[PDB]
């Protein structure tokens, strides 16, 4: 109880040298900041979660077929057992009771076998357990979807955690994305429940495509939505009502969560202007050129700002100060990489609807050149006696 | 020049040399600690691999191709000896050469020759260059590109080794083991341009 | 006497400690049939390359030295490519280019130049055999990680049914793909300096 | 005057070395075209549905059944030549034996066409039972090379194989399923109108279908490649006046 | 068949074009011009020899040898070239051992400097006169229980001319060793029976070189004195190879010859009126000896000076008699020792313990300025470890400690 | 006009009210053998032997001819040394008026004297210890001449004083000073100040330049970075306004100057002010009955950088001219770290407290959190006004790495420099010690 009681209670320590009086800021408040902020994500994502799931299931059953289906998963269940309903006319709480019984099992597993991992190696070194575990597991457990099983996530965040994180040194020495890492292990690796038709509405016996699949076979025209039978119009990729994965889908939750984290100087308001600079660019050029057989040619920059995993990314998971980049003019070449490189995946590449997170990895490793190139102009301004 | 691009393109993201093909990996994991060290490395095999394949298709082309010196017989079982024997034969000429005509770019980029005379990037190279049956400008074209790519990626590991003066690295992963580690999340970010075909 | 021999397998590695063989250990570890068919060729070639190498090491000329070397290794890699065209037409086809870059590996050339140029000729042979023993040791560790945990088989040989053929194993894909052979090979090596310090690196 | 000794030793250990390798790299030669060849021709006994286990009962059950022919692909008649030596890949490469096709009549991503193609009718005894179509077309990470069997009246498959289809393991490499490949004997290629009429369903195909078999699950972008293969070569540039000639009689 | 001999004839011409491009672009190429090494840049004399080569193998070919231990690959480090012009790049190779300050002096590491055109290097003005010497055993008792006393005389009766503290380069053919050659008295014959050392043996069949310091100051003539210790294998690990040229010099008696080479040296005392502090022990106590010796008789110093000896008994302990006329003839000297384990027989009344906490008990303590003395070490790796700690802790200087390592 | 963009000025409670009040009697001073880098000392006194004003109590083995010479005359009591007989102070009771006399001169011929008689007179007097020399903030040798010498004339600190209330008192004394500076020094004299009036030189040689900005901006290496850039081959040295003064009376009156003028003030100083003093003064003796009650911390110095004045090192530093006083903080919060900051001070906008403009900070001397990792969010940044990376080169010190410090500019640096680095990190990283590792490696591997 005593090692919880390090997070609880401050340290209590004094100065010993130089700068006797400090800042306030630590990085415990920085990473609770930061897991703050993905709560309305959190909780949205939750309720389409479930909204989605009662959805497709009473367009495909009905009747006497519903109770043989809700009686034989236990998230139906559990649901009409602790009091929610599965009908049609299910309220907001129904949908967030179906939501939460997909989400917190991942969360529990990841924030469990991370936690063992991270405490197992800082026992070995003989180190005191740190946060910026909370945003790794959190951030993990928001952008996998709602039917991803437990040992899958059990195994990816062991990667993510050990080989990209804790191997190099604990938090604050690695060069790489930990949660992107072991998303990207279950991507390659696993590829049959993180991607397809079956894996994003919680629904037994439900297929039916996202939107950034769906624009890429037939344009904007074939956006509608199957279980409702209705189009998704801009507002409702933009406020959340589309499926995909867990957390991602409210752009507009996001940009409030986002919003704050900025204004308190956590994340870089630089990065972000990057990305947005890229996006903007390359979508515009796309849609200069044009194609005939290609839709995703006509894509304009609002719409690849609303679907897929854009704005999670360049929100939460392109702010990573370590993976970044250290100058300031580093840093603009750092987004616009970023957001160059998920358009053209987007776009060029056939085989994945989206590239939000390998775009993240090829920026991790090429920041440290652009810091490089920064500070090699740097020096030769040191050697003419003017800097 | 639409055909030209893309197979400079190509060659330099979509299929690597280096973390695509896994060709070179000995020097690429020794001498890549330093930026610099990489970049003069880099260079040197651009312009080596750049000399070599299109000779190497040349010789093919003229001699080696069944066929191809008179009807009826087939000498292509002297493809190893030959491009082995040209591409070292390129490699001390040009040593040489630099060593007596250009004393600055032989103490530039010079001194990693002797390492390059025969590595697996270059005779991997005109091996997919006889194989793919690229004519004389095809072969320019991919041999600088995966020059290039070669270059790209060493000097990305180059620079995460140096900002990796941070780190704190077990005992038994401290060099060999973390530079696999690293490289091996170097090709998993590398693997973005999978599903491209250009 | 079996030290010779022995010594590379633990205590000097080519892939662990002489950096020299990756390439070939990143490709061919896929299945296991393609690495013991890696393993036996570049054991023969750098056996054969060293004796011949060590039966002319007085009369090599110092100007051409690469040429007069390289014409024997390369002899030898062509004899083997066209027995294993003839005999096993299948590994080959998986071979296709590796076979080929047996003459550019490193492990050939570096036992040719460090040691048969300056040793007797029955000490050489041992020397090939030792050195390709360890580089077999890897591959083999390596390709049967990759093959069991990515395939379900190993040597073609079904153990863990998978899911496909009713079963209860769904395998891995990255054993099938560039990364996993990196982290396999950088866990290796820390096991392997796990047991032995003497191979850790320095800090500086 | 050292140029002699290393002139005398090059010449020695070259002379020697050379020899060496032209005495082994041109005995094997006719080995390596066997193995060569074998592996083709099993593929073929495989999907024919004879019965043959290594390579002397290959070899001979090949020579007995099956007799590789050549057919025009604008006219479907039999072109007199050496079948069992065509290589329609290098017929397709080069630009005097082969055309090219346009962007909408490309339905595979194929963009090359040779003009002459080789079939292999299955015979036993003097008649021909069936006909063994080579076909193939571009999937998502790679080009899809099939085999397809088609009865004597033209329209039924008895069976089909891809050999070389290179796309992900477990997503849609499934194409090399036995239970897939079974789902093929029975469907019929042409409808009453005489027009293609093979679909890929996505979802499952309705149970007891006759022109329609299931798709592949999680793979629908080699799904789409193996349909519009199918629609190629069964189309006005691939093996249709050659299925129309078979239908109408005298295979 | 027809294919065979186009095989055989394409191969060996494209061998021959492959190997005649070679040769035609170096000969043409490369200059191979003779270059003409200045030796010192001033003297008017010079070496002529072909571009290819080292330097080393150049100036072991003229005749000119450094007091270098690697004979090739900048093992230890001890061969320093100070060049003005000449090989241009700096090697990573011999940059471990060149720090900052040589760099802008010039200098650079022998074997790593490949001679390639015409350099101009300042040799050190001492290294003229390292004339190597081959000369008579006289005299080979036991002075300690594992040091064994050695003296060559040398001809025309010049003692080499070396400041205190110098060592000398003793190299030997090939020998077969057993160690019922050499005589031991019975005083040290006690313990050697009592662990029964006679079961080992050696055979060397190869050259052998091996490096001692002299324990002569410089007013003694004609005579070449050293103490020698026996590299007797560790009791960890016995069957391993005993110590080859140790082994050979105790096999050593009257009559023989053996070769010494080169008066050079690097622990020399500095010279000022700081005093001075000689710790040494174990086989060390020969450039011990040198050191006070030369600074007492030859110089007739007058700085305070002290000299603190270590051994495990009275039996190991020598030059007893040579060191208390020292004292006696100069009151500023003074010697102690210190016994770790000592003997019933002796009657010992001197300080007993390990030799850093009784010069650091009984001396610094109560010192005024301990870090104003100079002190000099050279000894066992324990002892050496321990004193150097010991003197950190009171607070000398690193510039002060004068080390002395056997063999590091 | 140069103005300074990117700093902090701190807000701290205690503020002193620049008016100029005598000092409590001092009877004890002392000089801090620890202050002054890279010295090892040799002592020319033993404990009980009386001394005079300017005699000499210890000289450096490291830099020969450099004499330490005592500020008042009394009896030296103790000889405090610590770990491994490292000398930290050398403390003497004031007793006597009695001093060493130097020569005097006239207003008029202070620029044309010899600079090799202005160099003996200072080097005698022990004046010569008030010059530091950047790289490596050390005193300058006899024998070197600098091409230009830094005169510090603002002082932007933490609770610090008013130089120009000081310089109107003797002004005589401040333009005495510059003359004798224009004549010691070859190439310049840069004469720091605000927009404020000051006296002016009549030389050309003097050159007056004003920095305006918040607090890197007081600093020597701002202005050095700014006028005259540093490195290994251009060195220039650097004195403060007092010690201009100190010079100037020495030159004139033919006798040492030693009175100070320290700003007294603190959050826990009941009644903050400029308060007079000598130099070395035993601060316990300085600042008893003037504190608050309870357990507080005395600095010689800034917050920023100073030094703990506890036992041994409880005596004015030779370069600092101010002393600070707060409360030491060692209270275990219930969600400390988690409490929204109506009275926490930070550069970032995490807490509630920028939101109050205007507002005093009652600051203890807690590092709130604890020692982990540095996360680069930008801190480093915003209080960096030079021409660097801050983060690369703070990883380069942390990292151990020398020579990519230097080529990243450690040689233009002081442990002054990088306290407000220090101040803003998360991870309570410390550059100063850092910062003076590498600098210390860099003077030995030459
Ligand atoms: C500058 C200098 C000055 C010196 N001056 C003196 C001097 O004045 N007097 C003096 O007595 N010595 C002196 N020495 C030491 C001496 O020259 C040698 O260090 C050594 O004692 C004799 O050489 P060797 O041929 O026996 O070495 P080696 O034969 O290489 O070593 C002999 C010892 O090493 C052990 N050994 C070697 N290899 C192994 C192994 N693999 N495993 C286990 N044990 C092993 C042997 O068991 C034996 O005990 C000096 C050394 C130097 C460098
Ligand atoms: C708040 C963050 C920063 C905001 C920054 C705003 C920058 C906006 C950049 C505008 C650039 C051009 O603006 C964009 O032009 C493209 C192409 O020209 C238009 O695109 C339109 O025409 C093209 C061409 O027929 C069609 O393919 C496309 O489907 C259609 O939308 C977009 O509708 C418009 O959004
Ligand atoms: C703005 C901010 C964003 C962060 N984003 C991530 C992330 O996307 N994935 C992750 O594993 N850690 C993230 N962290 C935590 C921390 O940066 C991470 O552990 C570092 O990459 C070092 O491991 C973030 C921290 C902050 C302050
Ligand atoms: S295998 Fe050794 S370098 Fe490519
Ligand atoms: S001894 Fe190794 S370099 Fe001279
Ligand atoms: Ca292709």
């Amino acid at each position: 109880y005593e090692a919880a009681a390090t997070l609880f209670y401050t340290p209590g320590l004094v100065t010993k040298r130089s700068s006797h009086v400090r800042d306030s800021v630590d990085l415990k408040r920085i990473m609770i900041m930061v897991w703050l902020a993905v709560f309305p994500a959190m909780f949205w994502g939750m309720y389409n979660a479930g909204g989605q799931a009662i959805a497709a299931l009473n367009h495909l059953y009905s009747g006497d077929q519903l109770a043989a289906i809700v009686a034989g998963n236990w998230h139906y269940w559990l649901t009409e057992m602790l009091g929610g309903t599965m009908s049609s006319d299910a309220g907001w709480g129904s949908k967030m009771l179906l939501g939460a019984t997909y989400f917190l099992p991942i969360y529990a597993t990841v924030f469990i076998v991370g936690g063992f991992w991270e405490v197992l190696f800082c026992m070995v070194r003989k180190h005191e357990v740190n946060e910026g575990f909370f945003v790794t597991s959190i951030l993990f457990a928001l952008i996998v979807p709602p039917t991803l099983p437990l040992w899958q996530a059990a195994l990816g965040i062991t990667f993510g955690v050990v080989v990209a994180k804790e191997v190099f040194g604990g938090t604050g020495r690695n060069f790489l994305n930990p949660a992107l890492a072991g998303r990207a292990f279950l991507f390659f690796a696993y590829p049959a429940q993180i991607s397809g038709d079956l894996v994003w509405t919680a629904a037994d016996g439900y297929s039916g495509a996202t939107a950034l699949s769906q624009w890429a076979q037939g344009g904007a025209g074939a956006l509608i939505n199957n279980a409702t039978g209705q189009t998704i119009t801009w507002m409702d990729a933009f406020i959340g009502n589309i499926p995909g994965s867990i957390g991602e889908v409210s752009t507009l939750a996001l940009m409030i969560g986002a919003a704050f984290i900025v204004y308190m100087g956590i994340a870089s308001w630089r990065i972000i202007g990057g990305v947005m600079i890229g996006m903007i660019l390359l979508s515009t050029l796309f849609n200069v050129i044009g194609s005939d057989t290609n839709a995703m040619f006509n894509m304009p920059w609002h719409w690849h700002l609303v679907l897929g995993g854009f704005a999670f990314g360049m929100f939460f998971m392109a702010t990573d100060p370590v993976s970044a980049s250290f100058t300031n003019s580093g840093k603009w070449a750092y987004g616009i990489l970023i957001g160059v490189m998920c358009v053209l995946i987007r776009v060029v590449n056939p085989a994945y609807p989206e590239g939000m997170m390998l775009a993240i990895l090829f920026a991790n490793l090429f920041a440290p050149l652009f810091d490089h190139v920064v500070v090699e102009r740097n020096i030769k301004r040191r050697l003419a006696r003017y800097g | 020049m639409e055909h030209y691009i893309s197979l400079l393109v190509k060659s330099i993201f979509i299929e690597n040399m280096a973390l695509s093909f896994f060709l070179g990996m000995c020097t690429f994991l020794a001498v890549s600690k330093k930026v610099k060290t990489s970049f003069g490395l880099g260079i040197a095999v651009i312009v080596v691999l750049t000399i070599s394949v299109p000779v190497n298709n040349l010789v093919y082309n003229l001699v080696l191709k069944p066929d191809a010196l008179v009807e009826g017989v087939d000498l292509s079982f002297l493809n190893f000896i030959t491009f082995i024997g040209v591409i070292a034969a390129l490699v001390q000429i040009l040593e040489m050469i630099l060593d007596r005509f250009f004393p600055p770019l032989y103490n530039a980029l010079g001194i990693f020759l002797p390492l390059i005379t025969v590595n697996c990037a270059i005779f991997g190279g005109v091996s997919f260059m006889v194989q793919r049956d690229y004519s004389f400008a095809e072969s320019v074209v991919y041999g600088f590109g995966s020059g290039v790519g070669w270059m790209l990626a060493i000097v990305a590991l180059a620079g995460i080794r140096e900002k990796m003066k941070y780190s704190d690295v077990p005992p038994g992963l401290r060099g060999l083991g973390i530079t696999f580690i690293t490289a091996g999340l170097m090709a998993l970010g590398f693997m973005s341009f999978s599903g491209v075909q250009l | 006497l079996k030290k010779s021999v022995l010594a590379p397998v633990l205590d000097n590695n080519p892939i662990a400690l002489q950096v020299l063989g990756v390439c070939s250990a990143l490709a061919v570890t896929t299945k296991l049939e393609t690495a013991f068919v890696m393993t036996l060729a570049v054991m023969f070639v750098t056996a054969l390359s060293n004796f011949f190498v060590s039966l002319i090491r007085n009369h090599i000329p110092n100007s051409v030295r690469i040429i007069v070397q390289m014409a024997i290794i390369a002899s030898l890699v062509i004899v083997v490519d066209q027995i294993l065209k003839a005999y096993l037409y299948d590994i080959s086809k998986q071979l296709s280019v590796f076979v080929g870059l047996i003459i550019t590996n490193c492990i050939v050339m570096g036992r040719a130049e460090a040691f048969a140029m300056k040793s007797e000729p029955i000490p050489s042979f041992i020397d090939g055999i030792g050195n390709g023993l360890g580089y077999g040791f890897v591959l083999m560790t390596v390709g049967f990680f990759r093959e069991l945990l990515g395939s379900g088989k190993l040597f073609g040989l079904e153990v863990l049914p998978l899911i496909s053929n009713g079963g209860w194993y769904q395998p891995n894909g990255l054993m099938l793909l560039a990364p996993s052979a990196f982290f396999l090979i950088g866990f290796m090596i820390w096991a392997i300096r796990t047991f032995k310090p003497e191979q850790v690196e320095a800090k500086e | 005057d050292s140029i002699k000794k290393t002139l005398f030793v090059v010449i020695a250990l070259s002379l020697v070395c050379s020899i060496i390798v032209s005495a082994a790299a041109v005995g094997l030669r006719d080995k390596q075209k066997e193995n060569a060849a074998l592996d083709k021709q099993s593929k073929i006994l495989q999907v024919a549905g004879i019965e043959a286990k290594g390579s002397k009962q290959i070899v001979e059950l090949f020579n007995k059944s099956i007799e590789p022919r050549l057919v025009d692909f604008n006219t479907g008649d039999f072109v007199e030549g050496d079948a069992a030596n065509y290589d329609q890949r290098k017929a397709a490469k080069e630009a005097s034996e082969s055309i090219k096709l346009t962007a909408e009549q490309d339905k595979a991503k194929i963009q090359r066409r040779a003009n002459v193609g080789v079939v292999y009718l299955v015979k036993d005894g003097d008649k021909t039972s069936k006909v063994i179509l080579p076909v193939h077309g571009n999937g998502l990470w790679s080009m899809m090379y099939a085999f397809v069997a088609v009865e004597t009246d033209g329209n039924t498959v008895s069976g089909l194989t891809y050999y070389e289809q290179g796309e992900t393991p477990g997503l849609g490499g499934e194409v090399e399923n036995p239970a897939w490949r079974a789902q093929w004997v029975g469907k019929k290629l042409f409808d009453e109108n005489h027009k293609p009429a093979i679909k890929i369903v996505k979802g499952g195909a309705p149970q007891g279908s006759e022109h329609g078999v299931d798709g592949l699950s999680g793979a629908t972008l080699t799904s789409n490649g193996v349909q519009n293969t199918f629609d190629f070569w069964l189309g006005d540039m691939g093996f249709g006046p050659f299925l129309t000639k078979v239908r109408d009689g005298g295979l | 068949m027809s294919t065979i001999i186009f095989g055989v004839v394409m191969f060996t011409l494209i061998i021959l074009a492959l190997v005649l491009v070679i040769l035609f672009a170096k000969s043409k190429l490369v200059p191979t011009g003779d270059i003409t090494i200045s030796i010192n840049g001033d003297p008017e004399k010079a070496i002529v020899t072909q571009p290819g080569g080292k330097l080393l193998t150049a100036l072991a070919g003229a005749g000119v040898f450094v007091s270098s231990a690697c004979g090739g690959g900048g093992s230890c480090g001890q061969c320093r070239v100070k060049i003005k012009s000449g090989g241009g790049d700096i090697l990573p190779t011999e940059l471990d051992h060149i720090s900052k300050g040589e760099a802008r002096e010039g200098e650079r590491l022998a074997c790593q400097v490949a001679v390639k055109a015409d350099m101009d290097l300042e040799l050190p003005e001492e290294i003229f006169g390292v004339k190597k010497w081959e000369c008579t055993v006289i005299s080979n008792d036991n002075k300690a229980t594992f040091i064994k006393e050695l003296k060559l005389a040398i001809p025309d009766g010049e003692s080499v001319p070396f400041r205190a503290g110098g060592y000398i380069q003793i190299e030997a053919p090939a020998h077969h060793v057993k160690y019922a050659d050499f005589d031991v008295p019975e005083k040290y014959r006690g313990d050697w029976d009592k662990f029964n050392l006679f079961r080992y043996e050696s055979k060397v069949d190869e050259p052998i070189i091996r490096a001692y310091s002299m324990a002569n100051y410089p007013e003694e003539f004609g005579i070449i004195m050293l103490n020698v210790r026996i590299a007797t294998p560790p009791p960890n690990n016995p069957n391993v190879p005993p110590g080859q040229m140790s082994s050979y010099i105790w096999s050593l008696k009257a009559g023989d010859k053996c070769t010494i080479s080169g008066p050079f040296g690097e622990f020399f005392a500095k010279d000022t009126d700081a005093e001075m502090v000689f710790i040494g022990g174990g086989a060390g106590m020969a450039p011990m000896r040198s050191h006070i010796f030369d600074q007492l008789k030859r110089l007739k110093s007058k700085r305070k000076m002290s000299y603190w000896y270590g051994a495990r008994s009275k039996r190991e302990m020598f030059y007893v008699e040579d060191f208390d006329g020292l004292a006696a003839e100069n009151d500023n000297f003074v010697w102690h020792c210190a016994l770790s384990d000592p003997q019933p027989e002796d009657n010992w009344t001197g300080y007993t313990g390990f030799i850093h906490n009784v010069l650091y008990e009984n001396y610094l303590k109560d010192h005024e300025a301990p870090e104003d003395c100079e002190y000099y070490m050279c000894g066992p790796p324990m002892m050496n470890a321990a004193v150097i700690n010991m003197l950190k802790n009171l607070g000398v200087e690193e510039e002060n400690i004068l080390l002395d390592d056997f063999g590091g | 006009m140069i103005t300074i963009k990117k700093g902090l000025d701190l807000p701290i409670a205690g503020t002193p009210s620049q008016v100029i009040s005598d000092g409590k009697a001092i009877k004890k001073v002392a000089l801090l053998g620890e202050e002054y880098v890279g010295m090892r000392p040799t002592m020319h006194v033993r404990v009980g032997d009386e001394v005079k004003k300017a005699q000499i109590l210890f000289e450096d083995k490291k830099n020969p001819g450099v004499k330490f010479t005592s500020p008042v005359s009394g009896k030296v009591v103790e000889i405090n040394r610590g770990a491994k007989r490292v000398l930290q102070s050398v403390v003497i009771e004031v007793a006597g008026d009695d001093q060493v006399t130097f020569d005097k001169f006239e207003a008029n011929q202070l620029a044309s004297l010899n600079r090799d008689a202005i160099k003996t007179q200072l080097v005698e007097s022990g004046l010569w210890t008030a010059f530091r020399t950047r790289p490596f903030s050390k005193v300058p040798a006899i024998d070197s001449t600098s091409e230009a010498i830094f005169v510090t004339a603002m002082d932007t600190n933490p609770l610090a004083a008013e130089p120009t209330v000081v310089i109107n008192e003797q002004s005589e004394a401040f333009v005495a000073g510059l003359d004798v500076l224009s004549a010691l020094t070859t190439g310049k004299v840069y004469v720091c100040k605000k927009g404020t009036s000051l006296p002016r030189s009549q030389q050309p040689n003097v050159e007056e330049h004003v920095f305006d900005g918040p607090h890197p901006a007081g600093l020597a290496g701002t202005h050095m970075h700014f006028l005259y850039p540093v490195s290994a081959d251009h060195v220039a040295w650097s004195i403060n306004y007092q010690d201009v003064i100190a010079v100037g009376q020495l030159f004139l009156t033919g006798e040492l100057y030693t009175q100070r003028v320290v700003s007294l003030a603190g959050p826990v100083v009941n009644k903050p002010r400029l308060v007079r003093t000598v130099m070395g003064a035993s601060l316990e003796q300085l600042v008893d009955s003037e504190i608050m009650p309870g357990e507080v911390r005395i600095i010689s110095g800034s917050v920023l950088s100073g030094t703990k004045a506890t036992g041994p090192h409880a005596y004015l530093g030779r370069y600092h001219l101010q002393v600070s006083v707060l409360r030491e903080g060692r209270d275990k919060e219930l969600f400390g770290w988690a409490m929204p900051g109506k009275n926490k001070f930070s550069v970032t906008r995490s807490f509630l407290g920028h939101l109050f403009k205007g507002q005093v900070y009652n600051m203890t001397t807690t590092t709130n959190g604890s020692d982990r990792s540095m996360v680069p969010i930008g801190n480093y940044e915003k209080v960096m006004p030079l021409d660097m990376e801050p983060t690369l080169l703070l990883r380069d010190l942390c990292a151990g790495d020398s020579d990519s410090a230097v080529r990243l500019g450690a040689l233009e640096l002081d442990e002054e420099d990088l306290a407000l680095c220090t101040f803003v990190c998360p991870g309570k990283y410390e550059y100063g010690q850092l910062l003076r590792e590498c600098l210390d490696k860099i003077e030995k591997e030459g």
